[PDB]
RNA sequence: CAUGAGUAACUGGAGGUCAAGGCUGGUGCCAGCAUCCGCGGUAAUACCAGCUCCAGGAGUGUCUAUGAUGAUUGCUGCGAUUAAAAGGUCCGUAGUCGAAGAACAGUACUUGUUUGUAAUGUGGCUUAUCGAGAGCCGAAUAGAACGAGAAGAGUUCAGAGUAAGGAGCGAAGGAGGGCUAGAUUAUUGAGCAGCGAGAGGUGAAAUUUGAUGACCUGCUUAGGAGUAACAGAGGCGAAAGCGCUAGUCAAGAACGAAUCCGAUGAUCAAGGACGUAGGCUGGAGGAUCGAAGACGAUUAGAGACCGUAGUAGUUCCAGCAGUAAACGAUGCCUACGCUGUUGUGGUUAUGAGCACGGCAGAAGAGAAAUCUAGUAGGGCUUUGGGGAGAGUACGCGCGCAA
RNA sequence: UGAGUGCAGGGUUCUAGAUCUGAUACAAGUCGUAACAAGGCAGCUGUAGGAGAACCUGUAGCUGGAUCA
């Protein structure tokens, strides 16, 4: 029986879309379908801004981030536990989830 | 719907109710009947004609002075073209793919809209030689 | 095909659809003249050439006793079934028997044994009920 | 019958599309503009599918565009039909 | 493009079960007018205005409370007298109460002026 | 009419369907019974018998064809989201189906009168003791002759111009398509320079490579692919599919409005054109990835999964081929239909509309799950009829083969 | 006008045949364990290689998925 009324995708009023690779097993995933992350991360890690401080040449300084887009496959989200299973009530809820770092 | 393609198109303009002599004008019926056969004779089409009278002279729809419309006006006096309007526009569209095509062989898109095209001419051709308005032999000047 | 003047395609495609019934198909496609009781014939007369069992389908555990016959009317031969408690032994080799069907649509197997499809019904001209309940006795 | 199906109210003839009511409506109309300057006239229709210059001074009075044509900025009407 | 004396039932008929008293009908022929005419007569519709727009044609009709259902029957079948009771026994209701309409040399008539005309004709629709 | 007298029932059943016994004795998965479901392994209301009951009765059981059962062949009257079942997409002939207004004609259509039926059958009455039986009466099917009526169907017309179609005009929008000329990085390969011991890979390791200087950091170059982030329940295309920037070449969709022609139209056997990927025939080319093949590990064994390496292919031009879970598993035109919200492109009396969408309820519907599934004798094509064998055999048509 | 009968062929229906190759039933025999749980490498459709055997591997697709985010 048919679980999803969207059949699991974001794609409708198309034929085809493009493909993306997998983080961590480098499948072919379509990218209306994939699984995305994003991520904010210092450079420089919490426990050294004090030496920072003290360290650095200039007057003041700011740290340089990193920025990134994650994707994953449905295996993979699944067993990194950045989803999980969810009741036939809960399955239908849909929210923002919070940018990494 | 559309024929050759799934369109569901509605824009279209409204006929009057009532037609009535257009009073507001400011020239005579003998004025507009003589634009009417210099237009022709210089070679516009006749949906053109309609479109200059509206325009430049101020008629709508071009019938309420005249009691008569366009093309008939053109057979009395003797302007009649040798292909009616609309199939003629039929076989222009179809010599320009023939040219493009000639020199932009690859083109499977083209290919795809000239045998559309070349469908519809022989559904209006059939049209017309059965009202005794073309040669029961005539063929496209491809 | 719904047309006032519309009954010569709704004809034609009304026919082209009962091949799908496996009762028309038959009658008009199969061979149904292959059997020695059928559209045929009610019984058919035959020699008996060898005495035979075999086991029940599961889960049943028996042997049930059978006959194999020469049937006249066609030269193949056939296996049947011998219906009475004690029925086996109102039997010899090259007796005459008259055989019968089984009762389904077509010619199907009933009950518990497996692929027989005929049953005896009289021995040497006599009832083999009268037999086997000693009410006659064989023509000797 | 009832009043609101039969005889509907101005505001409900504003609000439908030109062809979904019980009579259908003309949108287009002509108008007589006079040029700034000259103070000549010219007959216009309103959705002009050409561009139209003043007699005489040739000064452009109407602008065609993909809906209601626009007049000139100094330029003033009447609707006539 | 559908059949015009389709059109006016399935019009009606939904309009009705919504409760609706009032409906417009936006294509109208010849014998879509001696069909209402005909459910007026009977009483089954009360009020009728007819719009002529030049545009094909329009009808505004009042309903009654005695209306439960109405239908076309496509294509329209040939009858003998002898046979106009088996298409009534198939269609209505009751013995009672109901009408089938048919068209004949004599316009539009049901079923039992059938038998006092002495004529068959051709099966148009019913109502009840 | 008159004499004797006192004779005269069986077939199938008794666990359920299905009317009528847990009765007594044998037998112990044996022997048998049972259309179907099922009984019997030592406590059998089902086998073999006794005894009582039941059903029809001068009759009752069995086998075999057929009609019904059966809306499981569907004109009346079934189905095709998931149970069996909508052609991958277009074009198109035969075929079936086709506006409003004003008029006209009678061959179908319906009906009158007259013909057209011995037996059988149908409505009756009369005589054999009764009842079939016999005898007499009346009306009748299809088919044909001559009249009548004109609603529907049909033919024509133009001081008529579809929320039917085609031609054309104006301003604008889009990863729709072909061609020409350019681009920022990245991955490999070579050259040269610096440095002097490890690099790679994994869950953990070994094959493997490095003092002929690896790895990492510079500068030079040579190629062949690709267009990250922006980027979405966004857009475009008949579908398959389409994402860097300029210039160029044809055609299409939608919108605005007093342009022109007038039935030119819907759906479609046969016939024709397109169709991801993988494959095949010839040419160009060859960075990355990698069927086959070869190793290293793991295991009872791995031929596999993992790692090292490696070829055909993966790219382009000219063609062949014709299949996909080619799926929203929902055919195409055309209707009638509740509310709220959010998009995309035009137009606007700024109130709203038109085309193409998403979402959330409601009411109905349905075996439910749910809703492209509500209402309905609108038109046309495809298609299913319990599992298997089988989308297989034989014949035929296309293809170089597959 | 022609019966009968020579000699070649065809069209139909049956039947023989060394040997090979399908299917079905095999109480329970031998070797593994491919599917159904994330079934121990998620499964399935097309196409192409390979292999005691279920099957395994590349390429494009689908959710009937283990995710309506
Ligand atoms: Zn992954
Ligand atoms: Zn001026």
């Amino acid at each position: 029986t048919k679980k999803r009324s969207n059949n699991g995708r974001s794609k409708k009023n198309r034929g085809h879309t493009r493909c993306v690779r997998c983080e961590h097993c480098s499948a072919m995933v379509p990218n209306d379908k994939a699984i995305k992350k994003f991520v904010v991360r210092s450079v420089i890690d919490a426990a050294s801004l004090d030496d920072l401080k003290i360290a650095t040449i200039y007057e003041e300084y700011e740290v340089p981030k990193s920025y990134y887009k994650l994707n994953y496959c449905v295996s993979c989200a699944v067993h990194i536990k950045l989803v999980r299973v969810r009741s036939r009530w809960e399955r239908k809820i849909r929210k923002e989830q919070r940018v990494s770092a | 719907a559309r024929m050759y393609s799934n369109g569901k198109g509605q824009s279209k303009s409204v006929t009057p109710y009532n037609l009535t002599y257009p009073t507001y004008i400011k020239h005579s019926k003998e004025e507009i009947v003589d634009v009417i056969l210099n237009l022709a004779r210089k070679g516009t089409p006749p949906s053109q004609i309609g479109n200059i009278l509206r325009d430049n002279y101020g008629v709508g729809k071009s019938f309420a002075v005249t009691k008569t419309k366009i093309l008939t006006l053109l057979k009395i006096a003797g302007l009649k073209p040798v292909i009616p309007e609309d199939l003629n526009n039929i076989v222009k569209k179809c010599v320009n793919i023939k040219a493009h095509l000639a020199k932009y062989t690859n083109d499977k898109s083209s290919k795809y809209q000239l045998i559309q095209m070349q469908s519809c001419l022989y559904r209006v051709a059939r049209y017309y030689k059965s009202k005794n308005e073309l040669p029961a032999g005539w063929k496209p000047p491809f | 095909m719904y047309g006032l003047l519309a009954a010569r395609n709704l004809k034609k495609n009304r026919h082209k659809r009962r091949y799908a019934d496996k009762d028309f198909a038959k009658k008009a496609r199969g061979d149904i003249y292959q059997n020695a009781v059928g559209y045929s014939a009610p019984h058919a007369k035959g020699i008996v050439t060898e005495k035979l069992g075999v086991e029940a389908k599961q889960p049943n555990s028996a042997i049930r006793k059978c006959v194999r016959v020469h049937i006249v009317r066609l030269n193949k031969k056939v296996i049947a079934y011998v219906p009475h408690d004690g029925g086996l032994n109102q039997i010899e080799i090259n007796d005459e028997v008259i055989v019968e069907g089984l009762g389904k649509k077509g010619c199907r197997s009933k009950g518990d044994i497996p692929g027989v499809r005929f049953r005896v019904c009289k021995v040497q001209k006599v009832s083999l009920k009268a037999l086997v309940t000693k009410k006659k006795e064989r023509p000797a | 019958i009832a009043k609101n199906l039969l005889y509907p109210t101005v505001e409900e003839i504003k609000k439908n599309n030109k062809r979904k009511q019980l009579f259908q409506e003309v949108k287009g109309y002509f108008m007589e503009v006079k040029c700034a300057g000259c103070a000549t006239l010219n007959v216009c229709y309103s959705h002009s599918q050409k561009t139209i210059s003043c007699k005489g001074c040739s000064m452009v009075i109407l602008r065609s565009t993909g809906g209601k044509a626009k007049i000139s900025n100094e330029c003033s009407y009447m609707v006539i039909s | 493009m559908m059949d015009k004396l389709a059109n006016l039932c399935i019009t009606i008929n939904n309009a009705n079960r919504a409760q609706k008293r009032s409906v417009v009908i936006r294509r109208i022929s010849k014998v879509c007018r001696l069909f209402l005419e005909s459910m007026q007569k009977h009483g089954y519709i009360t009020d009728i205005v007819y719009i002529d727009d030049h545009r094909e044609g329009k009808a505004v009709v009042g309903l009654s409370g005695r209306l439960n259902r109405c239908g076309a029957i496509c294509p329209r079948y040939d009858v003998e007298l002898k046979d106009v009771e088996r298409y009534r026994a198939n269609l209505l209701p009751s013995r009672g109460f109901g009408h089938l309409i048919v068209t004949s040399s004599k316009g539009l008539i049901d079923h039992r002026e059938c038998i006092q005309h002495n004529t068959g004709g051709k099966i148009l629709g019913y109502f009840y």
